[PDB]
RNA sequence: GAAAGAAUUAAAUUAAUAUAAUGGUAUAACUGUGCGAUAAUUGUAACACAAACGAGUGAAACAAGUACGUAAGUAUGGCAUAAUGAACAAAUAACACUGAUUGUAAAGGUUAUUGAUAACGAAUAAAAGUUACGCUAGGGAUAACAGGGUAAUAUAGCGAAAGAGUAGAUAUUGUAAGCUAUGUUUGCCACCUCGAUGUCGACUCAACAUUUCCUCUUGGUUGUAAAAGCUAAGAAGGGUUUGACUGUUCGUCAAUUAAAAUGUUACGUGAGUUGGGUUAAAUACGAUGUGAAUCAGUAUGGUUCCUAUCUGCUGAAGGAAA
RNA sequence: AAAAAAUAAAAUAUUUAAAAUCAAAUAUAUAUAUAUUUGUUAAUAGAUAAUAUACGGAUCUUAAUAAUAAGAAUUAUUUAAUUCCUUGGAAUAUUAUAUUUUAAAAUAUAAAUACUGAAUAUCUAAAUAUUAUUAUUAUAAUAAUAAUAAUAUGGUAAUAGAACAUUUAAUGAUAAUAUAUAUUAGUUAUUAAUUAAUAUAUGUAUUAAUUAAAUAGAGAA
RNA sequence: UAGCCUUUAUAAAUAAUAAUUAUUAUAUAAUAUAUUAUAUAAAGAAUGGUACAGCAAUUAAUAUAUAUUAGGGAACUAGUUUUUUAAUAAUAUUAAAUCUCGAAAUAUUUAAUUAUAUAUAAUAAAGAGUCAGAUUAUGUGCGAUAAGGUAAAUAAUCUAAAGGGAAACAGCCCAGAUUAAGAUAUAAAGUUCCUAAUAAAUAAUAAGUGAAAUAAAUAUUAAAAU
RNA sequence: AGUAUGAAAAUGAUUAUUUUAUAAGCAAUCAUGAAUAUAUUAUAUUAUAUUAAUGAUGUACCUUUUGUAUAAUGGGUCAGCAAGUAAUUAAUAUUAGUAAAACAAUAAGUUAUAAAUAAAUAGAAUAAUAUAUAUAUAUAAAAAAAUAUAUAUUU
């Protein structure tokens, strides 16, 4: 290994609370897209905009993707989710099964937030 | 009801799938705003690309022209000819 | 209640299937059987599949005829997937299409079939070597050497402790396995230039490491009485050889010494030397090849250059801010 | 021997975990029913080559007394004051400053929106291109220029478009108050041309412009 | 020769892309045990055999004071027999490039709706260049789970990409230069100094461990918990 | 190797300005003092110009490459010279002339005007759009492949 790639093991203070911003604002476009929906659907069955954004019961999306995306145990939101999850994927090859999300690539695009229930 | 959608990150990283549905949205470059009237199959589409994308919900939508004299900053003068 | 039938479920595709392997198979493709022996037929094939092309694979259908089946029907070879070969050139048809003034013919077309191009898209009908006398175009696009990458290998270390060690695993000993380190070697990689001899050894000169050979300090050592030692810690200040043979590094051997450490430094060192080895042109010897020649073989012989520009180093001045 | 008793400071271990259990939270019916999520170890030794220590370097672990004043610049989890509350708040605590009073006091108000950060984006002007409207001036359904909007405008090999310099041929005024050439200083979104000053020639442009021809452009052999 | 590229056009034009709808079920609701609507849940038309998981058949491995077979043995009075053997059965326990009975997601792809039309196909007549790639990420063959290795697969960048980060930095992290300009957001990354830019909470560390290139089995000392 | 002329460059010396004897690299750009120069509107607290205070950033060019500052390649430096061109064809585009004709004009020929088919003597509605017809296989004529042809005025 002559050619040197210097990047860290581990993630710096700085860097690991823009993941957990990119993280919330994931979080926070999932639920844009369910609010939308939930309006739009109100507002075919009669509703005003501010009488939809009031209506107690909210609609749950139909589509599976995005209900998929609601639901926790898929996809946890970044307050949900645990410490190491946050900053570590899972890596079969790596020692402790385990490796920083700053080392996968695109990891500032790409999301990965449920890791296996024991490794 | 509208999706108000940004392209937040590039395309630059990105695989030839997730691009090919940017480009099927509508969004060229990055920060470049496109507003959507809602539905399931606009809502699946930006859910494909969530970690792009920047989405907010909107009453109404906003033309190119309206977006733009939003955009335009204010002159802090006024010309009187002599 | 009984018989008999029709069977139905389960089980099975392990049997078997022309033959590999897979896929399929009992709704049977498999098996027995009657008939037959025809569709292992003849023109147009759409359309897909595959696919660069040339090719290949499935195939609706239209038409002519054959076969079996009451019939529905099925049959354009085999359960499927291998089982092959371009053109050109001849050949034998067949054809009735040309027919070079005419008529015939010759020959050529068209259809049918044929034998190989297994380096198997076939360069021709037909072509092996050697060159250390070698040459050019090149590549370093793929080996020489040296660097790098790597760490099996090599070097060292550690944990554990079977077994030695009179009596006791851990005085000293330490298998097989285990975990590392190292970046010296033999590799491995081709990433450097492949206009890097510094061509591998010697000499000159050393510099550096410490993984200490001696020398200084110090723990243990039924295996420290003493002295010799053994073993381990600190420690690189100093010092660490001269011959016989060998091109030799190496080694053996002699004589020594406190000791005769281990390396790194382009296997330290030639624009500083040598050139003995490996090394071109001569050459002979054993072995190999029909032979030219060849060989990890052995052997005699055999050409190396450079006035230092920069850096660096050794000294020496001048200038200068004092 | 030795106990204000456990509630907690005994040993012998196993252990190093939120699966389980428990706590905290989300989600459903909701006077607390299920399901999902979150919560469980540290330091030293081991330590190890060769030009030179090398976290990039400096350097960083804080201490009352005592400065306006320091107190990680390491690791783990987080904030943008803090606590509540539903991004937005409410409260208050600081921080500031003012006030006007006896350095304090109490009231006031800011302000709590961290920051750096790209040739990204927006903004602000410029160019070209294209689609869509315009405006103006003069295939007018056209052109020239100018407007508004949007979209695009990295680039090797390569494709396409459009220009310029140079030389010759056809047409061809002008004139040493000119031309040609050179230096300098300007101007024109500028390979170019042009202004001026100056030097030198030359009584003069194959001159501007349109074509057509090129021996048409050299830091690379 | 195609694959990838360009130019100029063409239209019966949306065929291109992307996404959704499609399904199973539950509640209610309305009809007629029915079947519409609504809502909720479910990785939700169709195809497949990877991971995963599993030990079924196949390929293998274990263990039985089992049995049974014959026996090896065994008193005795050949039998019975008893502490071995083998297979095979019984039970239980496992794994596999070329086993997958369970079985993902990605994916392949269907029709219609939808959004992209200053946009995609498709097609016509022409021009090319390339066929030495590299690295990085992931699942692999090879290699010693060695290599800046080698063989493909997939994604991205480079190649052919200037900029910010990663000390320096072809390929990593961001991000795409038309010409400016420099006010406003920022990205990646950072904010004691060098060096643009900060202040806090709460732990824990004392070793300069560490502070952008995390070295191990093992020993020790601690710490929780049971 | 003509004759003039010749502020063409490379290169030598000298001087003037300006910088430089505590500062380390493609030697530039940008920032920025300073010194000097010239300036017929410097009104000036001016402008421009020259110049290695000073600070920031900055790994020649080219070829060849998976990839170069590269210790891969070429060049001492300047000036001149040096390289997709010609002839005979064929095809496609675009334009212009001409047009069911064109070219050429005495003729002769070439191209298109019919598609074919190996080729021969075959050849495009017998009542209209392929369900017509034309040729090739086949054939009594059909159907079947393919291609082609017909919907005031021919293309």
């Amino acid at each position: 290994g002559g050619l040197l790639w210097k990047i860290p093991w581990r993630m710096s203070t700085h860097q690991k609370t823009r993941q957990r911003e990119r993280l919330r604002n994931v979080d926070q476009v999932i639920k844009q897209l369910t609010l939308g929906l939930h309006v739009q659907r109100c507002q075919d069955k009669g509703l005003t905009y501010q009488e939809a954004m009031e209506s107690k019961k909210k609609y749950k999306p139909r589509s599976k993707s995005l209900r998929l995306l609601n639901k926790p145990s898929v996809f946890p939101k970044e307050n949900q989710m645990s410490s190491k999850d946050k900053y570590w994927t899972f890596d079969k090859k790596a020692v402790g099964y385990r490796k920083g999300i700053h080392k996968v690539p695109k990891w500032t695009k790409i999301s990965i937030r449920k890791a296996p229930k024991f490794f | 009801v509208f999706y108000k959608v940004t392209l937040s990150r590039s395309l630059i990283g990105v695989p030839h799938t997730t691009k090919s549905i940017v480009k099927s949205l509508g969004l060229g470059k990055r920060g470049s705003i496109v507003y959507k009237k809602v539905n399931p199959a606009i809502a699946g589409s930006l859910a494909k690309v969530k970690e792009l994308v920047k989405v907010e919900v909107t009453e109404h939508e906003l033309t190119p022209s309206q977006q733009r004299e939003l955009r335009k900053s204010n002159p802090g003068f006024i010309v009187e000819k002599r």
